[PDB]
Parts: C-alpha cells; sequence; structure tokens
C-alpha cells in the first residue's frame, strides 16, 4: 500500500464541466498538500493545509480552483469550468512532522472537446515467427492495442491464468495514431518472451489484458455505438508445435 | 514565495551495474530537503529526508550541506528498476515543499551477446494483419520515431528471462506490401543485422 | 461595515471551515481542574487531538466556570495552539449547568433582508437547549444556515454574491450584540474566532435574530 488513498484514479470530462477529487491521507498526519504534474515536467505547488485551516495558496493558481477540508482528515479539490491545459496528474501528500511527505497514486484528468472522442482499445496478439525460433531458439509474442482515447491503460500478461512479470517489456509512452490532431486516438504495444519448447507445447495458454479506464454511470451516452466504460479488453492465443 | 532549484544533470544515460552522482542546487537557505523517485505509473516514492549531514540506507546514499547550498544523490551498482525521474523537494514558506525540474535517469542493460535481427510476425485470428519486430540489439542504438505518418514505431523496452536480458522495438503499418527490410530505414542500425525472408 | 474585497489570503476558506465545515464541540456533563482551562481526555475518537483548551479575555472571571459542571458549545482549532501536539484550542462558549435547562426546546425566529427585500427564514434552524446561552452557540448555527442557502464564505467564482453583511441579536434584557460577517480580523482560526474571548452569555427568553445581507 502507498499509505495515502486518492479517489478517483482516472477521470474524463467535457470542456466547461464541474469535477472534484477526494484525497484520503493517514489518520495521524497533521498536514495535507496539493500538487499538479504535467507530461514530462516537475510537480507545481497549488495549496497546503496544517490541521484545520488552509495556510497558503499559489499565485499562479486559477480562481476556478477551490480546496476544501470538510469534517475529518480528507480534502476535496474542485475545478469550476474545465479548460485546455487542465489535463494533468493531480498529486496529493500528507505530513506528520512534517518531515516526510507520503504521496498517493494521483488522479489522471482528461479534458476532451466531446465525450464521443472516447474509444475502447482493440487488443490483438501476434504469433511468433518461425524464423525467430530457428535462429535464437526462443519465441516472443507481440500484443497490440490500437484506437483508444484517453491514454489511461494498464497492460499485463497472463500465462495459464496467472499474472507473469518475468520476460515482460512494455512501451513507456503510448504513440498517437494521428499526431497532428487534438483529442486523437492512441496505440500501445508489449512483448512477452518464452522458450521455444514452452511455445510449442499446446497445453500452455497465452493471453494479453488491457485495462481501459472509461466513462461512469453519471455520463450521458447518446451515440449509436456502445458506451466506453471502465472495461478490460483481452486477446488470447494457444501454443502450437 | 521565491525559491529557485536547478537539478544537474537534466538527463543521465548509464550502463547496467554502473555508479552515478546527481546533484540538486538551491538559492535561499533551507531547513528541510527531500529526495523522491518517480515510476512510469506516476507515483512519488520518498527515498531520503536529509536536512543536514549524510544518510546511508540500502543501496542508495545521500549527502546535503546547508552552507554551500547543495544536495547529492548516489546510486551504487544501478539496476533497470532504478530507471525513472528523481525529484528534489525543497523548503524555505513555513513548511511548504517546492519540487525542482527533475533528473531523468534511464539505466541501459547492455547484453553480453548482441544479435540484431528484424522478424515479421502474423496475427492469430486474421491472415492479412502483420507486424515487424526488431530485437536482440545493443542498448546503445537510437531507434528514431519515423516517418511516413502511415507507419507506426515504438521505443526500446527491457526484459529479463534468466542471466539473459533483451531489447525490443515494434513497427506496424496496415498498408500494401509493408516489407520488414524497408522498415527501420530511418534508424541507423548495425551492419550485422539479420534480415530473414518470410 | 463589511468588506469582502480585503481577501487577506485564505481567510474566505478558513471562515467557511469555521461555520460550514465545522465539527462543533458539544458536551453537557463535563468538569475541569487545569486564564486558560484544560479538559483532559476530551476527544474520545480523534487521531489529531486528545485534550481541549478554553481561552478567555480576563482571568478574573475565568474562575467562575473553572470549578463546576459546564456545558461546552463552540468551534475548536489545531493550528497555532499555545499548550503537546495533541491539543485543540477554543475561545469562550462556556455556560453553567444550574438553571440552564428547559422543558421544550427554544425556537428562536430569524429575520433576513437581501438589499431591502425581506426573506422568510425557518425557526427550526437555530435552537438552544439552555436558559442563558452564549452568542457563539447562536452565531455558529445561524451562519451555517446562511452558507447553505446563499453561499456566504465562497469566492465570486463559486457563486458568492454577498459582499457585506451584519448579524444582530435583539435587545431582550440588555444591549444587542452587533457583529459584521466580513469584519473578522486575521486569516487563521486563532484570530477569526477571537470574538468569543469575552464569553458573552445572553438570555434566550423570547429573543430574535436580525441578519442584514448586501450584494454590493
Amino acid at each position: 500500500d502507498t499509505g495515502v488513498s486518492q479517489n478517483p484514479r482516472h477521470k474524463i470530462t467535457k470542456r466547461g464541466q464541474n469535477v472534484t477529487f477526494r484525497c484520503d491521507p493517514i489518520s495521524e498526519h497533521n498536514r495535507l498538500y496539493w500538487y499538479r504534474q504535467t507530461l514530462g515536467q516537475g510537480p507545481e505547488f497549488l495549496t497546503y493545509f496544517q490541521n484545520e485551516a488552509q495556510l497558503e495558496k499559489s499565485r499562479l493558481l486559477s480562481d476556478r480552483f477551490s480546496a476544501e477540508r470538510p469534517k475529518g482528515s480528507f480534502s476535496t479539490l474542485e475545478i469550476q469550468r474545465t479548460e485546455q491545459g487542465d489535463s494533468a496528474m493531480y498529486l496529493c501528500a500528507s505530513s506528520l512532522g512534517g518531515y516526510e511527505q507520503y504521496f498517493g497514486p494521483g488522479t489522471r484528468l482528461t479534458v476532451t472537446e466531446d465525450l464521443k472522442n472516447v474509444f475502447p482499445p482493440e487488443v490483438a496478439v501476434f504469433v511468433p515467427s518461425e524464423a525467430e525460433i530457428s535462429h535464437t531458439q526462443k519465441a516472443t509474442l507481440v500484443c497490440l492495442a490500437t484506437g483508444f482515447y484517453p491514454d489511461h491503460v494498464e497492460l499485463s500478461w497472463w500465462v495459464n491464468g496467472k499474472e507473469v512479470h518475468s520476460g515482460v517489456c512494455t512501451d513507456p509512452q503510448p504513440l498517437k495514431e494521428q499526431p497532428a490532431l487534438n483529442d486523437s486516438r492512441y496505440a500501445l504495444s508489449s512483448r512477452l518472451r518464452v522458450s521455444a519448447t514452452f511455445w510449442q507445447d499446446p497445453r500452455n495458454h497465452f493471453r494479453c489484458q488491457v485495462q481501459f479506464y472509461g466513462l461512469s454511470e453519471n455520463d450521458e451516452w447518446t451515440q449509436d455505438r456502445a458506451k466506453p466504460v471502465t472495461q478490460i479488453v483481452s486477446a488470447e492465443a494457444w501454443g502450437r508445435a | 514565495m521565491g525559491i529557485q532549484v536547478e537539478q544537474s544533470p537534466p538527463d543521465l544515460i548509464l550502463q547496467e551495474g554502473a555508479n552515478s552522482t546527481l546533484r540538486c542546487n538551491f538559492s535561499d537557505s533551507v531547513n528541510n530537503l527531500q529526495w523522491f523517485h518517480q515510476n512510469p505509473w506516476g507515483q512519488l516514492i520518498n527515498l531520503f529526508y536529509i536536512p543536514s549531514g549524510t544518510k546511508q540506507n540500502g543501496r542508495l546514499s545521500a549527502t546535503t550541506v546547508a552552507t554551500e547550498r547543495y544536495s547529492l544523490l548516489y546510486i551504487s551498482s544501478s539496476q533497470t528498476t532504478d530507471s525513472g525521474v528523481y525529484f528534489c523537494a525543497v523548503d524555505s514558506g513555513t513548511y511548504k515543499y517546492i519540487f525542482g525540474t527533475g533528473t531523468r535517469l534511464k539505466v541501459l542493460a547492455n547484453i553480453q551477446n548482441p544479435d540484431p535481427a528484424v522478424y515479421q510476425l502474423r496475427d492469430s485470428k486474421s491472415s492479412d494483419k502483420s507486424v515487424c519486430l526488431f530485437t536482440d540489439f545493443d542498448s546503445q542504438t537510437n531507434v528514431s520515431q519515423s516517418k511516413d505518418s502511415d507507419v507506426y514505431i515504438t521505443d526500446k523496452c527491457v526484459l529479463d528471462m534468466r542471466d539473459f536480458k533483451s531489447n525490443s522495438a515494434v513497427a506496424w503499418s496496415n498498408k500494401s506490401d509493408f516489407a520488414c527490410a524497408n522498415a527501420f530505414n530511418n534508424s541507423i542500425i548495425p551492419e550485422d543485422t539479420f534480415f530473414p525472408s518470410p | 461595515l463589511r468588506k469582502k474585497s480585503e481577501l487577506q489570503g485564505t481567510a474566505l476558506g478558513n471562515l467557511k471551515q469555521i461555520y460550514y465545515y465545522n465539527e462543533k464541540a458539544k458536551t453537557e456533563n463535563k468538569e475541569s481542574h487545569d486564564h486558560t482551562i484544560l479538559f483532559k481526555g476530551f476527544f474520545t475518537d480523534h487521531s489529531w487531538y486528545n485534550d481541549l483548551l478554553v481561552d478567555f479575555d480576563s482571568k478574573d472571571i475565568v474562575d467562575k466556570y473553572k470549578g463546576k459542571k459546564v456545558d461546552l458549545y463552540g468551534a475548536y482549532y489545531g493550528y497555532q495552539c499555545a499548550g503537546p501536539n495533541k491539543t485543540a484550542c477554543m475561545y469562550g462558549g462556556v455556560t453553567l449547568h444550574d438553571n440552564n435547562r428547559l422543558t421544550e426546546e427554544k425556537k428562536v425566529p430569524i429575520n433576513l433582508w437581501l438589499d431591502g427585500k425581506q426573506n422568510t427564514v425557518p425557526l427550526e434552524t437555530v435552537k438552544t437547549n439552555k436558559k442563558n446561552v452564549t452568542v457563539q452557540e447562536l452565531d455558529l448555527q445561524a451562519r451555517r444556515y446562511l452558507q447553505e442557502k446563499y453561499n456566504l464564505y465562497n469566492s465570486d467564482v463559486f457563486d458568492g454574491k454577498v459582499q457585506r453583511g451584519l448579524i444582530v441579536f435583539h435587545t431582550s434584557t440588555e444591549p444587542s450584540v452587533n457583529y459584521d460577517l466580513f469584519g473578522a480580523q486575521g486569516q487563521y482560526s486563532n484570530t477569526l474566532l477571537r470574538i468569543y474571548r469575552d464569553n458573552k452569555t445572553i438570555n434566550s427568553e423570547n429573543m430574535h435574530i436580525d441578519i442584514y445581507l448586501y450584494t454590493s
């Protein structure tokens, strides 16, 4: 466990809508901190609390932001109207001394133009080449997830109904399908490497799982296609000699 | 309100099992200093809290001096798990911590026996779908994000089997006659790269 | 009168915590023996505090409540507490147990004016279970009802139209207690709640409250 919990962990919202984030810290901890982190940048200080009162608020912080500490230890950060650039990872921390800061997982916010832009991923497993097993004497399976927005995905390999960590490699950042487009679809790939004797065994089952974080029951759905909710799309492949 | 922090070096490229020293500089006098580690999932792990002196815990070491106004972070026998962004939380206000730019660290796992090769993989359900794979190459290679805007390529990844370490890159395009030999043309690959026929 | 323009930092948010997001300290059968009086083991289930400190304006009148069963009603704070690290501070809100009990709960009526126009306020909101009740017990309950109806301690962005305000407690026996909603000195709870240092206890027999709200 991280020590400090944050609900929700992933949120999708339309331009000009109200959003809120709850932070549950350690009971004994006297202090609370609010930070905002963007893509490939350091976390910027927003506001911090000491016991019951709010001590300081950043000068750069917009008037649409309001951090409230209700009955208890938890704090709620709210955004009035969602604008462009608000799409960032909101980090929360707690301090006892306050010597050490204990950070939570952080809420990933995505501000989209329209909720129709949300697409689920299409998972596909690629069979290892005959030329690879003949040359290096080992088989690698390539997983491919394409056409998904936002980039809120969690990839994990499953061999014989069990989570596998050894011989697993995944892309650090998901590459966009259409680079010169705003609110465009993303793509992600991961590789699992096993021995040639293991792949040739027909009793071994191989499955790639992609945990997509979509819409909630609160969000209205009017489009002809199915609602893209928090679903786990998967693709399976059997071993062959 | 006013506190300036610059971390040196901004980017660090290091081999597996090697040593490195990253520093954090600050303008005004500081009462509390902190060192954090950021993983790709986006979670800050508190490594050290050194307001003064030196602390030794595990495989990581940290030293801080309030006189010369600088902090240092050591990494003895660096592993692939150490790859990420190292932050420097600095406090002047009453207790308000302000994070720096961040030191980007990427540990490269150099394979003992490299064998560069480009293989062509096929889909399990569909016969038309195919994807090219570049694997067993040295960590020193720079795979360029190129080019036709119709072809999609990915960055390098590190996997362990055991003793054994391997680097891979995935390239795909659902276009007419997308050859594996034609793929990775923009990236400068070694001369001894093996190109089998499908 | 009252000026919302003088933001003075996070004063708006802290005032909202004092009257809207408050865990009001309520106790009836409690005695102390420690100008400040310390209540040992006041908080039963609280990870931050265990004891409670009650500060007063004069030490000469502090001995009146010091030794007897006293009723507690007020808002407590943790930041800037003069004590170790597990004590919460409070100003006034102390009343004696003798003759301060009634048969059927008192229903004090409230009257409100929004730039001249009178608005009907339900009497069920403000209640006092004592004959001689403190100003703090009536003010905390009245400002909570106001905040929920018309966002009092909210910024202009978060729909806060009220810029100036005044709360008065009718001359039933002796002169009225006049207080401006945005005229509280300081930005933290230790200075904002300092108005109750005098420990003013007034008669709750057929008294009423008059609130004057202004949008400009």
